[PDB]
């Protein structure tokens, strides 16, 4: 499912 | 192609691009900085993964929607397509691994960046074996789970269980097991133990800490309901 | 770069970058299917400006968060990257305008596809305006007005009151003469007057198409709403 | 303010 979303600093 | 920027210049330059959502400059921009040969802050190596993860994550949705209109179709172009997309995105896994090799690991000593870095080696890995279907699709498979291992190894050695790094470390090596090497049995107990000895220690943390280690408990908590 | 690829690939996998929201690609695609040099249909047209629109719209939308911060600032980087951006924009809307003049519009005898291609180089003339500050500021102005005007005298004789192109036309030059041209009693007369022609045009409508044209009305009282 | 948004088919 859900991976880090690690796409805002 | 940034060698004449300098680094302050290109940190400075990243984080605009992220005001501005271009991503693509973002990435362009710390590789320049990751070029420079300097090990990177934290706050740098965030901005390297911010901006590689905005990438990558475009070209990933694309191509699960051009895969799943190509098999839905079984002329050359629904392929074609797909095939492009799949060729850029496995070039910026491979840009991504080999900043990662030429030098970014071999010289990260502390726990803290060794594992940031080895966990970003096991996130690209995983990228590629989501698209991989040829005859080293186990071997890069294998080059994911170890670099993923190296980490949670170093993780539970040197840091907290509540350690947001080696929370996200966890979550991602359980997603791992559950979309990749077929292994829910070891994703569901991964992420249970994750979450119960985090638990047990958020009485350590500052109100700020906290708010950081329950965020990712929560996404852990989340792939435990998708997956029981 | 397109050259050795089929128009009628150019334009399924256009399609397909429209659908994994692969808008630069879809752009590509969609010059070469121009530069094929035959004439577009209403569909082929359609997927011309959507695709555009996005990437231009991208850059708008990056350009003027970089616009702000570089005003709130007054080292060099903040200004040089708001000018990169810039300098890409501008090249975009040079290459619309480029196929719009090579050949698109000279080609284009019937009122629909001559309206739809003097309004698109409104557009891309009014985009152009909203970074200009040199010398050329004013002649991007008039080009920008000058292909708006052609296409409302012929949008006036040929089409009703009521077709989609017609009241787009409309509304992005009521919009240069408020944001560009510093004329809103000139975008507000505009509006209404668009509007209420179309009003009562609409008993003339299947459902289908009255739903298309009131769908462009409600954007035309949307901005009235906000300018009065 | 919106002009016409034009970015899907
Ligand atoms: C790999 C990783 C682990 C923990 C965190 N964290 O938020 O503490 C992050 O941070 C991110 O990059 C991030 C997390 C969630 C959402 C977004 Cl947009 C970014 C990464
Ligand atoms: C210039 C123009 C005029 C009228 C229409 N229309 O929708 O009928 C369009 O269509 C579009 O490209 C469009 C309109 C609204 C929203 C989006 Cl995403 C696209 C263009
Ligand atoms: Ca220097
Ligand atoms: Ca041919
Ligand atoms: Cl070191
Ligand atoms: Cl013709």
């Amino acid at each position: 499912a859900g991976s880090i979303p690690g796409r805002r600093s | 192609a940034m060698g004449s920027m300098e680094r302050a210049s290109l940190i400075q330059k990243a984080k605009l691009a992220e005001q501005a959502e271009r991503y693509e400059d973002m990435a362009a921009f710390m590789k320049g900085a990751v070029e420079k040969g300097e090990e990177l802050s934290c706050e740098e190596r965030n901005l390297l993964s911010v901006a590689y993860k905005n990438v990558v994550g475009g070209q990933r949705a694309a191509w699960r929607v051009l895969s799943s209109i190509e098999q839905k179709s079984n002329g050359p172009e629904v392929r074609e397509y797909r095939e492009k997309v799949e060729t850029e995105l496995q070039g910026v896994c491979d840009t991504v691994l080999g900043l990662l090799d030429s030098h970014l690991i071999k010289e990260a000593g502390d726990a803290e960046s060794r594992v940031f870095y080895l966990k970003m080696k096991g996130d690209y890995y995983r990228y590629l074996a989501e698209v991989a279907t040829g005859d080293d699709k186990k071997r890069i498979i294998d080059s994911a789970r170890s670099a993923y291992q190296e980490a949670m190894d170093i993780s539970k050695k040197e840091m907290p269980p509540t350690n947001p790094i080696r929370l996200g470390l966890a979550l991602n090596f359980s997603v791992f097991h559950y979309e990749i090497a077929n292994s829910p049995e070891e994703a569901i107990s991964l992420a249970k133990t994750t979450f119960d000895e985090a638990m047990a220690d958020l009485h350590t943390l500052s109100e700020d800490s906290y708010k950081d280690s329950t965020l990712i408990m929560q996404l852990l908590r989340d792939n435990l309901t998708l997956w029981t």
